RNA sequence: CCAACUUCUUAGAGGGACAAGUGGCGUUCAGCCACCCGAGAUUGAGCAAUAACAGGUCUGUGAUGCCCUUAGAUGUCCGGGGCUGCACGCGCGCUACACUGACUGGCUCAGCGUGUGCCUACCCUACGCCGGCAGGCGCGGGUAACCCGUUGAACCCCAUUCGUGAUGGGGAUCGGGGAUUGCAAUUAUUCCCCAUGAACGAGGAAUUCCCAGUAAGUGCGGGUCAUAAGCUUGCGUUGAUUAAG
């Protein structure tokens, strides 16, 4: 029936929504996308070469759940634990200018808008089609 | 300790400050005599501005 | 539309170390979800049976007249699934002493007491502070002599 | 760790010596009487005195205790 | 000017209270000092000594 | 996809002066080169447009040439300027990644340069001492006798 | 003297400028909450401050 | 020579022993008669009334 | 007591496809010590036997993938 | 009836030794869905016997500090290891565990502080809870030291020793080492 | 009044648990051991005697005796240097020696607390726009249950890659570069990037802390603080094996 996104397995909802954005080639992928390392608390490149779609799928889905989220809060949700070598490990922030380039990318895709206060929310155009593929991938659990 | 000699003792001071808050829709002239009910050396009272 | 049976519901909390979960449960038709998402679709899923455990040894079709939904705050991933396990157990337990007889409540508490009492009693143990001479609450730094 | 101090035992003996006409073998009744009839500075030794009173209630209904 | 926070309100008046207690110890020791007690008002503030020989002060 | 093996498989290759193992995979096979780290190796391959999951002895000699050609002068294959070893080198002013015995050339050259003008860094290289301001009262014991 | 460079080193940031209002020391002083008292100094007046211990 | 590995139920526990508080004297009964009962010593936590299994039954108890 | 080999020869691959779908427990930790392959292929080759239809999957956990023999009778 | 980890009901399982029927808690009063419960067992003694052994097998598995509080990580170690067991055997895996509890728990050991013959001298018996404690400690240790430098998973190396210990062959560590306890207890018997 | 209410939250008052009830033991004394009801049948810390130590601290103090020195001053200020110098020995402690892992990507959870100053400059930072990263700007908010912040903490969880190899374990050492603090960064302040890839395979005698939300893992916040934690003092999270002698 009416199935939204909250009642779907959301590790692989991202795997659904990134597969949508790859075939819908309307995403402004930056030119430095293959030399990125993704938030300096990790020491290798991203393993998957088209990582920017599953970052865009993930940064859109949290932005559905959290209004007003800016680039500063998006670095507080993709951050992880930096091992400092011989010193004790610490949490570190995410990467700013890859979270900026993905929010500007969705703005050209018309699934996010700015707000009255600081930050970004998503337009009703935005949620009406990630609930559409939410219904598909919940059907694809059976299919 | 004043000095470094000892067996690593520590005294933990603290100060717990309480604070309460009350609204009134009074005419703002008779709040001066409500302040002037008592001196009460322990408390710290403040009246918000009457411009709402 | 409030036309039939206005606010026939209870709201019952249950607690874990540094956590709570209050289950709002009305009269309805078999609907259970936690922060919006269903009970089998919860995050840990290795502990999947022990948050749908009040469903299991009570009965789905029997006790589906209620529309439990839970909001959870504070704690961690294991303490927040013992919190909702305790809550929705004692939510419909507290629902039957109000709207039907307690003959049924004692009939369902009979299950939930011979089977691991913690489903509707709060686990009392808490953080138990660290002291000023060690790295933890009982332990001390390594004493040396020479 | 149960064992009761000298001031709990002493002050409870002066109740049962003096207000035996008002007491019984219920804890929650005598807990209210010793609140009203003695001046207890805090609640923990209020109901710690009153427990030794009711222990003295079954004790003196049998025979000649220091009574 | 701008007013400072309630945490540093309450350590400012205590270190006000601690400071004049140290001076009025040094002055009134030969005149039986025995403490002070303060009243802050949004007016004239009133400070009372607790001297024994109030004739000498 | 190799259910058995193709017809040619190099046990060891021969790259600049280092013979890389052939049973590794190419993201981690060419890291034996002094100058090709774990990080620089993946970046060269993505500009070489190769599949990262292929093993080492199953590249043809065009691929082996094209990987060596990119990592020799990556400054024109759109690898950025603070990703290389010799950023703004103190003898020539250029940007270069160094990968060979020439890595150890420019490694030792800075030692003997500071040893020549007798800077305090070069004096602690001429001795057996620490350079980066470590203590020495209690550590670094089993370098000296 | 010769006032151009008598006191010319900048007492600014750092423990060359923080001092005890009460004791006049520069070591161990507590700049939390604007106290600026010597830690050895802090114990005396802590009852006069309004800092009780546990009891 | 070859003995049955016999099980035996305990009567009253005779307190700790063993110079570190490690051994408990138990006085087992041999499950076929309560008239046959030897005093022996086990280590570990006991719980009066349970059953423990002797690898070999009659050697020695604590007496100097 | 040291190095095994990746990228199967013919002598192991026909030896794989004859008896490795037969016995009862089958896991990448098994064939990377019962054969002379080292692993990473134990995962790769035993994945694609599930694609053929020679074995059955049970677990599919990130730390432990468990297969078995197929239905005989 | 309750089907520990969703399957493998606990009705067919039978404890053969009468010495351990009061201490292995597999029966229906103490049978749960999965081994995770808020413990409260070292408040008062002798309630760690009506703690179920699947809970005590998954609590004694997180040992060496680097994986010390990771209980949701060892509850899947036992979850898969029952399933490896059911494939090599075809038994209800609760039964093949409680054979290994019988088979690996010792019967004699020794204690002295004085003038040590080999290690300890006066060979004493064992209470029938220490032989459960030294059953699961002997299983969890021997499954662990045999997977420290190994391609074999700790899940399979757990499974492949206790069906090797339930049969009893001195090929698991819990059997080949426990015999050294009873040997050296005979050596000062 | 274009709704009510206090379950959740923050308190305040009073309640509640006393070994009371019930068996057993005990001079049927104190009390102990069991249970039922119960949130709880020993929560955790503070203060803490008499008499002393030739214990420590005159470098914490306009607490102080006596001595020394007092202008070519042991006062004080300023510039540099040292307190970090290393053939070695010892004591706290961090990271490890890997596959119960490391990566890479998903995914969902905290609590204690602190924040712009009399002198005294400098605070916590949202959001936007530049930067591949540290960072750089524009623009707000907060003297605080008003904002950062619903503090999207880490481990754990799920999928990926790696396969018993000193290996993608481990990240010491060392070269080149980019930024921030500052009057000044050299004897590297810190941070960032590439590269370099050392011992180390669970550690002899000896020895330390601990028995329930305990040990331990894991991060977080105070202090120090212009810059800053491998230290300390607090927090939560995950959570036990053994033991009632
Ligand atoms: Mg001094
Ligand atoms: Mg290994």
């Amino acid at each position: 029936p009416g199935v939204t996104v909250k009642d779907v397995n959301q590790q692989e909802f991202v795997r659904a929504l990134a597969a949508f954005l790859k075939k819908s080639g309307k995403l402004k992928v930056p030119e430095w996308v293959d030399t990125v390392k993704l938030a300096k608390h990790k020491e290798l490149a991203p393993y998957d070469e088209n990582w920017f779609y599953t970052r865009a799928a993930s940064t859109a889905r949290h932005l559905y759940l959290r209004g007003g989220a800016g680039v500063g809060s998006m670095t507080k949700i993709y951050g992880g634990r930096q091992r400092n070598g011989v010193m004790p490990s610490h949490f570190s922030r995410g990467s700013k200018s890859v979270a900026r380039r993905v929010l500007q990318a969705l703005e050209g895709l018309k699934m996010v808008e700015k707000d009255q206060d600081g930050g970004r929310k998503l337009t009703p155009q935005g949620q009406r089609d990630l609930d559409r593929i939410a219904g598909q991938v919940a059907a694809a659990n059976k299919k | 300790t004043p000095c470094g000699e000892g067996s690593k003792t520590w005294d933990r001071f603290q100060m717990r400050i309480h604070k309460r808050l009350i609204d009134l829709h009074s005419p703002s002239e008779i709040v001066k005599q409500i302040t002037s009910i008592s001196i009460e050396p322990g408390v710290e009272v403040e009246v918000t501005i009457a411009d709402a | 539309m409030p036309s039939k049976g206005p606010l026939q519901s209870v709201q019952v909390f249950g607690r874990k170390k540094t956590a709570t979960a209050v289950a709002h449960c009305k009269r309805g038709n078999g609907l259970i979800k936690v922060n919006g998402r269903p009970l089998e679709m919860i995050e840990p899923r290795t502990l999947q049976y022990k948050l749908l455990e009040p469903v299991l040894l009570l009965g789905k079709e029997r006790f589906a007249g209620v529309d439990i939904r839970v909001r959870v705050k504070g704690g961690g991933h294991v303490a927040q699934i013992y919190a909702i396990r305790q809550s929705i157990s004692k939510a419909l337990v507290a629902y039957y002493q109000k709207y039907v007889d307690e003959a049924s409540k004692k009939e369902i508490k009979d299950i939930l007491i011979q089977y691991d009492r913690t489903l509707l009693v709060a686990d009392p143990r808490r953080c138990e502070s660290k002291k000023f001479g060690g790295p933890g609450a009982r332990a001390r730094y390594q004493k040396s002599y020479r | 760790g149960r064992v009761r101090t000298k001031t709990v035992k002493k002050a409870a003996r002066v109740i049962i010596e003096k207000y035996y006409t008002r007491l019984g073998n219920d804890f929650h009744t005598n807990k209210r009487v010793c609140e009203e009839i003695a001046i207890i500075p805090s609640k923990k030794l209020r109901n710690k005195i009153a427990g030794y009173v009711t222990h003295l209630m079954k004790r003196i209904q049998r025979g000649p205790v220091r009574g | 000017a701008v007013q400072i926070s309630k945490k540093r309100k309450f350590v400012a008046d205590g270190i006000f209270k601690a400071e004049l207690n140290e001076f009025l110890t040094r002055e009134l020791a030969e005149d039986g000092y025995s403490g002070v007690e303060v009243r802050v008002t949004p007016t004239r503030t009133e400070i009372i000594i607790l001297a024994t020989r109030t004739q000498n002060v | 996809m190799s259910l058995v093996i193709p017809e040619k498989f190099q046990h060891i290759l021969r790259v600049l002066n280092t013979n890389i193992d052939g049973r590794r995979k190419i993201a981690f096979a060419i890291t034996a080169i002094k100058g090709v780290g774990r990080r620089y190796a993946h970046v060269v391959l993505r500009k070489a447009d190769i599949d990262l999951t292929k093993r080492a002895g199953e590249l043809t000699e065009d691929e082996v040439e094209r990987v060596i050609t990119i990592m020799q002068n990556p400054r024109q294959y759109k690898i950025p300027d603070w990703f290389l070893n010799r950023q703004k080198d103190v003898k020539d002013g250029k940007y270069s990644q160094v990968l060979a015995n020439g890595l150890d050339n420019k490694l030792r050259e800075d030692l003997e340069r500071l040893k020549k003008i007798r800077a305090h860094r070069g004096l602690r290289h001429f001795w057996g001492l620490r350079v980066r301001g470590q203590h020495t009262k209690t550590t670094g014991r089993r370098g000296r006798t | 003297g010769h006032q151009q460079l008598y006191w010319s080193h900048p007492r600014k940031f750092g423990q060359g400028s923080r001092s005890c209002r009460v004791c006049s020391n520069r070591h161990g002083l507590i700049r939390k909450y604007g106290l600026n008292m010597c830690r050895q100094c802090f114990r005396q007046y802590a009852k006069d401050i309004g800092f009780i211990k546990l009891d | 020579r070859v003995q049955p590995i016999k099980l035996a139920r305990v009567t009253k526990v005779l307190g700790r022993t063993g110079s570190q508080g490690q051994c408990t004297q138990v006085r087992v009964e041999f499950m076929d008669d309560t008239s046959r009962s030897i005093i022996r010593n086990v280590k570990g936590p006991v719980r009066e009334g349970d059953v423990l299994t002797l690898l070999e039954s009659e050697r020695e108890a604590r007496r100097l | 007591k040291l190095n095994n080999l990746v990228l199967f020869d013919k002598a192991t691959y026909d030896k794989l496809c004859k008896e490795v779908p037969n016995y009862k427990l089958i896991t990448p930790a098994v064939v990377s010590e019962r054969l002379k392959i080292r692993g990473s292929l134990a995962r790769a080759a035993l994945q694609e036997l599930l694609s053929k239809g020679l074995i059955k999957l049970v677990s599919k956990h990130r730390a432990q993938v468990i297969y078995t023999r197929n239905t005989k009778g | 009836d309750i089907k520990l980890f969703g399957k493998w009901s606990t009705d067919d399982v039978q404890i053969n030794d009468i010495s351990l029927q009061d201490y292995i808690a597999v029966k229906e009063k103490y049978a749960k869905y999965l081994p995770h419960s808020a413990g409260r067992y070292a408040a008062k003694r002798f309630r760690k016997a009506q703690c179920p052994i699947v809970e005590r097998l998954t609590n004694s598995m997180m040992m060496h500090g680097r994986n010390n509080g990771k209980k949701l990580m060892t509850v899947r170690i036992v979850k898969h290891a029952f399933e490896i067991i059911h494939l090599l055997t075809g038994e209800n895996p609760l039964q093949v565990l409680v054979n290994a509890i019988i088979n690996s728990g010792p019967r004699e050991d020794s204690t002295r502080i004085g003038r040590a013959g080999t290690v300890r001298r006066q060979a004493v018996d064992v209470s029938p809870l220490r032989r459960v404690n030294q059953a699961i400690w002997l299983l969890c240790t021997g499954a662990r030291e045999a997977a420290f430098r190994n391609i074999k998973t700790i899940a399979e190396c757990l499974a492949d020793e206790l069906i090797n210990a339930a049969k009893g062959s001195s090929n698991s560590y819990a059997i080949k080492k426990k015999d050294e306890l009873e040997r050296v207890a005979k050596s000062n018997r």
